């Protein structure tokens, strides 16, 4: 139960204490109500059945108290379950944008997906569906045994000795099926990720002919998942048998001692008959625990995933802010070094970019120029060195001010499932319609509206798959230009645009009225006409820099690059 | 709809019904013996009779547990095997549906369908029929026994039963609509979660966590769950109180004690109610909690069979080489929204056809139709004279290779990604294909070499992963190639080298090149200018420039 208390909100610990008190009280009332039968039949079968009214009057009060506390326990269990659901999901939602970009490995991306996908009803009603009946079932035979000490001390000892084997079976059942359940969970998660890949990469798989189950990766994941699933069913048989034998052993112990006391005469005959009913109430939890134990293993796996996402390392931050009210800041790399894993992407790159001027970045493929834009934007952070905006290191910047100071046109223009205007408004949702129309006009997106049938309401698919590559690219450009940030990083914003649209967008990037520091990555010389400066980023090093005409006349790497 | 899907489980489900009837009668038999044991135990019978009844009762309890365990084991194996077969059928179905089905549906909704809908069938096809038959047989058998014993105290057992039935009916009525809305809400939240994790750089730059749409819809979904679950769980626990054995035991005594205190009953005849009357409540709770599971299972069956009933890309029986031939092709993704209009285009062996034009004109759709990811609304497309609708996926894709606009890399080693089209290709073939695509050098720099994994988060640069897909298409080595915007993210030096490698390989092949870098396609034997979904002009580079048409405009704008 420790993992749940860790996930409980600090606000909600008071309810958890109240819930735990009522859960124990409910179990005591259940056991006392069961054991009150033994006096009841002793009086009822006697020569004075009027004595049974006392125990019936007490049994009624214990029963109503059982009803009231069980409804309240359900209420508190419901509130605790959803309060944990809302708080953990909100914590993951807030943490994930701050988690380091390198954390999103394919395994970690899967784990984050299933943790978010656990928002459904199975986790919300976790307390009422799983914890409450489990605590009831586990503690009921103990409460019956403690109650039976009043009726007969050695009888209570026998009842509690049955609880010893109950917990013994419960402990061993987990270890028997732990390995199989872990393998089953892993294969299921792989199957989920391959289905998502199957639906996303459908065109490439179809052309590559790896789409049939006999040939596809998803088909192998399904076969492995089926095999792991059958193994889990097989490996749960020891658990079921163990609980069944534990129930039979407790039956033998309880019944054997009851018969021994009955034959010895220390325990009455009608009381011995009542113990049959109490024994059945005593053995019901032995079956309930068996039904609930597999759900515990799945829940432990689920909460491990949620805590793993909440254990992710957030990117470093601070509280610094730029003095400027969105005026153009200078950008400079103070001997920056950065490496994905173990490979050096940047090796001591150093430059200073003026406040209002436009800078171009060019060079061979795989050089590391999106990494430079990512570092300027704070998506990454340097391994060593310090990236400054207007003299303020980005690592110390307030995350709110850090993202408000940069706007990016990404190399692969992802778009969110929704209308076209929603994706443009993501740049600045509070923007005026005049500002939105200007932004879409600048990005040539007005041509899309006057050519697509629905206009700006054209529903985009997952990603930007319901739009052409150039069309989703122009939507991303519109999104970035809408934002009023004073640093605009243009990462191949005209890769998927024809010459006419490429020329129009390139003019619009410089015709934007407000002053910004513009960093442009390009593999088309016609796309960097307006740049005041160039940086030839090759092999992680700025091999040369200067003006376009200056470098072209110099005949260095730049002239060979655009031969 | 559901029954047409679950027809193969006719005989297991009928066998489950009858086996549960016998098993639940066997499970009730011990308490009948215990009543007999209790009656003789008050009568002071011989020890042999008491031991015989007691030992038999314990043995029948063991037998009931063994048979119940064997049943649920077998029935769960049957459910597991059916689900594997059903998932296999869905994957085979999705392998031949039109590709617009995926685009309008999304990957999240596909994930719910293949994995979570087949899992939602669980309670219907392994738990529902046992739970219903147990709740029908055992309460009836118990109440018939107790009405034989005493009608006065057997009648009061209708009070918890009637209250349970009323709670069960109003519960199902109240939660019926929400259970129908639930699967679409899960699809929506699955879509938001997938976009939130995939589109993280957009979230980090533009608005952060709080401004994200995911948090808005996450609050909406949790608000839906609360409204669905609070009254549902409230009813669900009231039934638990009503049908609890303690409730039956109390109300039995409330009805029995005033009789026994009076001369209206013998306490020996209260033994059946205490022993039998308390036991059938838990079996009513089965379907009491299972109606929601059956409703969800039926809806999941309807969704699964609806997709399995979806129209697909058939392979007709109607039944030069290397030629591709579009004959008045027209195509629309949405009805009433044309994107190709009356396009005629013949690609011949030993030629390069450059398909240029404005962005969004329809070039990538025309490449897709050559792939038969969709079917044309009009006209025909013929490969080697064989219409593509008469060709299986094997025969069609044996003949046409593709480099797609998006560099989609599957989760796996780099050799797997290059060998996607031919997994059994030798490593030497893979290295030669990577050397041609100018990506072998980068692969040797990677830590593990070719075995290094290309899952998201261990990805490559944009131009590099594009060169991997070009390496994939070169390894397929089909008679026809379709280069849908290769070298878009490549630098001029890499772009020149890979184009030289392509122009070396495809001298005796048909090539369709979609390029916005018009300077790369000037060598094409035919340059097709696709504007507004219709070919506006055709010719060589020099002819198009002299004509002063749309190509001249694009060429001038490129300078
Ligand atoms: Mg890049
Ligand atoms: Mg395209
Ligand atoms: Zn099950």
């Amino acid at each position: 139960i420790r993992t749940l208390l860790r996930l409980v909100p600090a606000e909600k610990r008071g309810a958890v204490a109240g819930y735990a008190v009522l859960t124990l009280l409910s179990v005591l009332l259940r056991a006392v109500g069961a054991v009150l039968l033994i006096p009841l039949l002793a009086a009822l079968f006697s020569d004075t059945p009027s004595d049974a009214w006392l125990w019936l009057g007490w049994l009624t009060a214990v029963t109503l108290a059982g009803w009231v506390t069980d409804t309240n326990t359900a209420r508190l269990g419901f509130d605790l379950g959803f309060a944990v659901l809302s708080r953990t999901q909100h914590d993951m939602a807030d943490r994930l944008p701050n988690v380091a970009m390198s954390w999103f490995t394919p395994d970690n991306t899967a784990t984050a997906r299933q943790a978010i996908a656990a928002t459904g009803p199975e986790l919300a009603g976790l307390v009422v569906n799983l914890l409450t009946p489990l605590i009831g079932a586990a503690l009921l035979p103990a409460a019956i045994g403690v109650a039976l000490l009043f009726v007969s001390v050695p009888l209570g000892l026998a009842a509690l000795a049955g609880v010893a084997v109950l917990f013994g079976a419960l402990a061993l059942s987990g270890r028997l099926s732990r390995a199989a359940d872990k393998v089953a969970g892993e294969t299921n998660s792989a199957f989920t990720e391959r289905i998502i890949e199957f639906a996303r990469t459908q065109q490439a798989l179809r052309a590559a002919r790896r789409v049939e189950p006999a040939r596809s990766q998803v088909g192998s994941a399904l076969a492995a998942q089926h095999g792991a699933g059958l193994r889990l069913l097989t490996m749960q048989i020891p658990g079921q048998v163990l609980f069944s034998l534990a129930g039979q052993v407790a039956l033998i112990g309880f019944a054997g001692m009851a018969v021994w006391l009955t034959v010895r005469g220390q325990l009455g005959v009608p009381e011995a008959i009542a113990l049959i009913v109490v024994l059945v109430r005593y053995l019901e939890p032995f079956a309930a625990i068996a039904d609930l134990a597999p759900a515990l293993e799945t829940t432990r796996a689920t909460l491990n995933r949620i805590q793993a996402v909440l254990d992710a390392p957030t990117l470093p931050a601070g509280r610094r802010r730029l003095d400027r009210t969105g005026a153009a800041p200078s950008i400079e790399f103070d001997d920056v070094r950065f490496s994905y894993g173990d490979e050096v992407v940047l090796d001591g790159v150093s430059f200073t970019l003026r406040p209002g001027n436009t800078t171009a970045i060019v060079g061979p493929s795989g050089s590391g120029k999106t990494t430079i834009l990512s570092l300027i934007a704070g998506l990454q952070q340097p391994a060593s060195g310090r990236v400054l905006l207007d003299g303020v290191d980005v690592t110390t910047l307030d995350p709110e001010a850090r993202r408000a100071a940069v706007s990016v046109v990404f190399q692969h223009p992802y778009l969110f499932d929704g209308t076209l205007r929603d994706n443009v408004l993501v740049g600045d949702p509070e923007a005026d319609p005049d500002d939105v129309t200007a932004a879409m006009r600048l990005a040539r997106v007005d041509e899309l509206l006057d050519r697509l049938p629905d206009g700006d309401a054209t529903v985009v698919g997952e990603g930007g798959t319901a739009l052409s590559g150039g069309e989703r690219q122009r939507v991303s450009i519109a999104r970035a230009l809408l934002k009023p940030a004073p640093v605009l990083l243009v990462d191949e914003a005209t890769s998927a645009l024809d010459n006419a649209n490429e020329a129009a967008v390139v003019d619009a990037l410089t015709a934007d009225p407000r002053p910004r520091t513009r960093v442009i990555v390009a593999h088309r010389l016609a796309s960097i006409r307006h740049a005041d400066r160039v940086l030839f980023v090759e092999a992680g090093r700025v091999v040369e820099d200067g003006a376009i005409d200056e470098l072209l006349a110099a005949g260095g790497r730049f002239a060979q690059f655009w031969a | 709809a559901g029954s047409r899907l679950l027809a193969p489980l006719k005989k297991p489900l009928i066998v489950s019904g009858v086996l549960q009837a016998l098993i639940t009668l066997i499970e009730l038999a011990p308490f009948v013996l215990l009543v007999e044991l209790a009656r003789l135990l008050l009568g002071g019978a011989e020890a042999e009779r008491l031991w015989t009844l007691g030992l038999t009762a314990v043995s029948l309890i063991g037998l009931g547990a063994v048979l119940a365990a064997a049943m649920t084991l077998w029935l769960h194996r049957v459910d597991a095997r059916f689900a594997h077969e059903l998932r296999g059928r869905l994957l085979t179905k999705l392998s031949r549906l039109p590709l617009g089905w995926f685009t309008r549906r999304g990957s999240a909704s596909t994930k719910q369908l293949v994995q979570d809908d087949t899992l939602a069938l669980h309670y219907l096809i392994t738990h529902a029929i046992p739970d219903a038959v147990a709740a029908v047989v055992a309460p009836v058998a118990v109440l018939v026994y107790l009405f034989v014993a005493d009608w006065r105290v057997a009648l009061v057992l209708f009070i918890p039963v009637l209250v349970y039935l009323v709670l069960m009916s109003v519960m199902t009525i109240q939660s019926g609509s929400k259970i129908a809305q639930a699967p679409r809400w899960a699809e929506r939240m699955g879509g938001e979660a997938g976009a939130f994790l995939e589109g993280q750089p957009v979230i980090r730059i533009f608005g952060g966590a709080a401004a994200s749409r995911f948090r808005r819809r996450l609050d909406d979904y949790i608000d839906f769950l609360v409204s669905w679950q609070r009254p549902f769980v409230g009813k669900k626990t009231l039934m638990d109180l009503v049908t609890r054995p303690a409730t039956f035991l109390w109300i039995i005594l409330v009805a029995g004690v005033p009789l026994v205190v009076t001369g209206r009953m013998d306490p020996v005849n209260l033994l059946p109610f205490l022993l039998l009357g308390t036991t059938f409540g838990a079996r009513l709770l089965g379907i009491g909690y299972g109606l929601s599971g059956i409703q969800t299972g039926m809806l999941a069956a309807r969704r699964i069979q609806t997709v399995l009933d979806e129209p697909e890309l058939v392979v007709r029986d109607r039944t030069r080489p290397g030629t591709v031939e579009l004959d008045r092709v027209s195509f629309e993704y949405r009805p009433g929204v044309p994107v190709i209009r009356d396009v005629t285009l013949t690609l011949r062996p030993g030629t390069v056809t450059a398909l240029v034009g404005p962005s969004g004109s329809g070039k990538s759709t025309l490449a897709a139709l050559v792939a038969r990811f969709h079917d044309v609304t009009q006209g025909a497309i013929r490969v080697d004279g064989r219409d593509i609708r008469t060709l299986t996926a094997d025969e069609l894709y044996r003949r046409v290779g593709f480099v797609l606009q998006d560099a989609q890399l599957v989760h796996g080693s780099v050799a797997e990604n290059i060998a996607l089209a031919e997994p059994d290709a030798g490593l030497e073939r893979i290295r030669t294909a990577a050397r041609d695509a100018q990506i072998h050098d980068r692969i040797t720099r990677m830590p593990d070499g070719y075995d290094s994994v290309l899952g998201a988060g261990s990805a490559l640069s944009g131009g590099e992963r594009q060169r991997v897909t070009i390496a994939r298409a070169i390894l397929a080595d089909t008679p026809v190639l379709v280069l849908d915007e290769a070298t878009a993210f490549a630098d001029p030096e890499s772009e020149y080298l890979v184009q030289q490698a392509i122009n070396r390989l495809t001298r005796d092949r048909t090539v369709l090149v979609i390029a916005h870098r018009l300077h790369t396609i000037t060598h094409a034997d035919q340059i097709v200018v696709l504007d507004d979904g219709r070919i506006v002009e055709v010719g060589t580079h020099d002819e198009l420039l002299a004509a002063g048409g749309r190509y001249r405009g694009l060429w001038d704008s490129g300078r």
